[PDB]
């Protein structure tokens, strides 16, 4: 029944997107603002159209975005995430104009963006959640979700997030170094239920804290796909994307709880054109080379290309690396190694910073919450190895003092 | 020929292509091709209230004069592309201000074809 | 012990041992002739050496090769495929210089290098071979393998490589959607045997052809690593190359066959860069755009990269493309996908010969043999989209034509 999808975001997500669909034997439409004229996305669709002279306001307009879809012959749309993703208006919107969005009806959007309307919801069906006094040092972790329009609804595992700087994520992990067998089974559970009551659709995200004792506390729900998804399709062998679009055509579910399972671990670096040295300050502008990593345990999910030109008007995700492992050793081996694997001049990015991480042993032993980054100032305090592109300038200017 | 290029950069779906034209004889990327041809024979928006079309066309209809009230997501304007009419509607809630387009007119989405006031 | 390797190759393999090296955090060593000065193993690897303004000679010369190995500093040495990767002189040469050779010794390379002292070692431990009135249309399985120096002796599963041109394997895929478990235990096992009759050590495959009456017939026993492995390391998450180096540096092996396990089908396509519409002529050349695929399911093996001039004395192949998926139909569907999402301008590729073959329905339906692409020319009379490259000169000639 869905035959084409509009595409409403940009970067990284937008290229995922035209994957899935492709996947899917369905046309893609990119929306491009003007500073977005030659991303990848762009590039790789199978239509594309202009959304404004401003880098910003076209993206976030809802009313015009719609107009595109209906102008362009989408017969849905998704809103990756940022974005319009958790703006109820867009759903409504759709809904009105006869277009399948791609997420959860405007309702829920709503009610769990409102932190009480939410907390309430969660209280009422019996579900833990945070203190005025809020859970000190906590581990961050979370619960991928499915849910179709026909009641089934369904956990992939959890993920850990809680290597993370100033409420920024960096490094995710699925599932956790950090919890029993019986941990997942409960807060997967426990995440399946407070969806349920919610009566939620599609695919959506519950965050927990943990403390030190080990009791879980409901914090958010992220009503939408999230970055690291990559993680947990890792492990799984689902794809969500996928998922997401079939719920979105009414399709039921494809997996019950007891068809989905994991193996090994999987790691998911955000790689970011920023320079940690510097208080991790943006390094926008070109990127001269890149080759990609590759040979197994390697996935990538890249904004960025050869010549590419990064504009400043966004955030600064180049890629995101996602490294799997048959264990947790291993995982941390081939991390380092695809770090590296991933070779990028012309930007300042996180590689070097995340190998800091990766080498450090609290890291490796497994043991770690929020505070990690924050209680080792000296990640950032690493040996800079001196750039090819000095050392052939060194040589060069050899070679002119020996020729005249 | 003193103002038209011979070598110059088309960006076409993501992708840029080095040209360099001497039928024509064309670079592209450094490939030459011979190529034949034969001949056959507005203020941009300030506001994000000025309404836009994000793809070119035919205006079918104005379903608004000047002056009048409008809220978000009124049906202001029709256009005819793709083999299809289909209605444009308002991003903002407020006041029609001008209007830079009438029935008949061909569009594109650099084009304000009304303002609208917040 | 192992702080050092040689590799003892080019291309591809370079490329993926750089990788394995760097994850096992030991040196690599590049070679390359003349010709190969700009190759990705080369800009990838620790450190590099020229092996002659010959393109070949260089790589098949054992002597010199572990000359370099000797002055290097190397403790070990890789040869990968191909080249002298089946000749015992190389081993042998090692052994008599200090340097551990990640291969079998010397005696078995030879022995099972001839056919008619090959044939006699299985019909000794017991094992069906071919008749001189061979065996027809056949489907082409062949079972991984792992010994260590200890005897211990395991099989990661089986692979498909009936789709396949004059002999040149096409597509391989892990484990053979045309197999029962009945005969992956049998063909498995057998392997197994063969391997331990002739004293094997470190990585290997079996090849069988099997006949349509189920006789499964001993072939060739290929003592080295080969290109279609990343198949079987998709399926059960072992890094093979990793192993032939612990192997080599005397360890046992990390997994007895109770611990092997697989999920899902894994589907690798040799990307050369041939026009098969040109009864699959050498396309040669300079790639000048190429970016490539990515998100779940896809793993690439590369040669080439944006740039990359391809040099005209050895192989087509710019890349391995690896694909996975939980089951059989997904596979194809993400094939397809993967395909389309590799973008390479510059040269003629086998991709859109590839698409037609995960079109025809023979080969979705998952029963073939030998005879398929023999049996079906129509396979390459295909819809050749018109170059985005051409169009743009079109476009670009009707600017010039409305100016002047």
């Amino acid at each position: 029944m869905i035959k084409k999808i509009l595409i409403a975001n940009r970067g990284e997500i937008a290229v995922r997107i035209v994957r899935a669909c492709s996947e899917m034997g369905i046309k893609s439409v990119a929306i491009y603002s003007d500073a977005d004229r030659h991303a990848l996305h762009v590039k790789k669709a199978d239509e594309a159209y202009n959304i404004g002279s401003d880098p910003v306001l076209g993206y976030l307009n809802a009313h015009n975005i719609v107009n595109l879809a209906v102008a362009s012959g989408c017969d849905a749309l998704h809103p990756g995430y940022g974005f319009l993703s958790e703006n109820p208006e867009l759903a409504e919107i759709c809904a009105r104009r006869g277009i399948k969005f791609i997420g959860p009806d405007a309702k829920v959007i709503r009610q769990m963006g409102d932190k009480i309307q939410a907390r309430t919801a969660m209280i009422k069906a019996g579900i833990p959640c945070v203190g005025s006094s809020g859970v000190v040092n906590p581990r961050h972790i979370e619960v991928q979700v499915l849910a179709d329009s026909h009641g089934n609804v369904i956990h992939l595992f959890e993920r850990d997030c809680s290597i993370q700087r100033r409420n920024q994520k960096l490094i995710e992990i699925a599932p956790s170094p950090q919890l029993s067998k019986a941990q997942r089974e409960y807060i997967g559970n426990l995440a399946v239920k407070a969806a349920k009551a919610v009566g939620y659709k599609n695919a959506g995200t519950v965050e927990f804290l943990l403390d030190s004792d080990n009791n879980f506390y409901f914090m958010e729900m992220n009503t939408r796909l999230q970055v690291e998804h990559t993680v947990t399709e890792q492990i799984t062998g689902i794809d969500i994307v996928q998922e997401q679009i079939r719920v979105a055509d009414g399709q039921r579910l494809q997996y019950k709880q007891s068809e989905v399972q994991y193996r090994g671990f999987a790691m998911e670096f955000r790689i970011n054109a920023e320079d940690p040295k510097n208080d991790f300050l943006p390094s926008f502008g070109k990127i001269t080379r890149y080759y990609a990593p590759g040979g197994p345990g390697i996935r990538m999910d890249a904004a960025m290309y050869s010549g590419y030109v990064i504009p400043p008007y966004y955030d600064s995700m180049c890629a995101k690396l996602t490294v799997w492992a048959l264990n947790w050793e291993s995982v941390v081996e081939r991390g380092r190694r695809a770090l590296n694997d991933t070779v990028v001049y012309g930007v300042k990015t996180t590689i070097p910073y995340y190998q800091e991480i990766l080498k450090h042993p609290d890291f490796r032993n497994a043991i770690f919450n929020t505070s990690f980054v924050e209680s080792h100032p000296e990640l950032a305090n690493y040996a800079t190895q001196f750039p090819r592109e000095l050392v052939a300038a060194a040589i060069s200017a050899a070679i002119a003092a020996h020729e005249g | 020929s003193r103002f038209a290029p011979t070598e110059f950069n088309v960006t076409l779906h993501g992708e840029t292509f080095h040209i360099k034209l001497t039928p024509f004889y064309v670079s592209v990327d450094g490939v030459t091709e011979e190529v034949v041809v034969e001949i056959l024979n507005r203020p941009r928006p300030t506001h994000a209230g000025c309404v836009t079309t994000a793809m070119p066309g035919t205006i079918v209809d104005v379903k608004v004069n000047v002056g009048d009230k409008v809220s978000a997501g009124d049906a202001v304007l029709v256009i005819e592309a793709m083999k299809m009419e289909n209605e444009i509607q308002a991003s903002k809630s407020g006041v029609v201000v001008a209007i830079n387009v009438k029935k008949g007119d061909s569009v594109t989405p650099d084009e304000a074809l009304l303002e609208i006031q917040p």
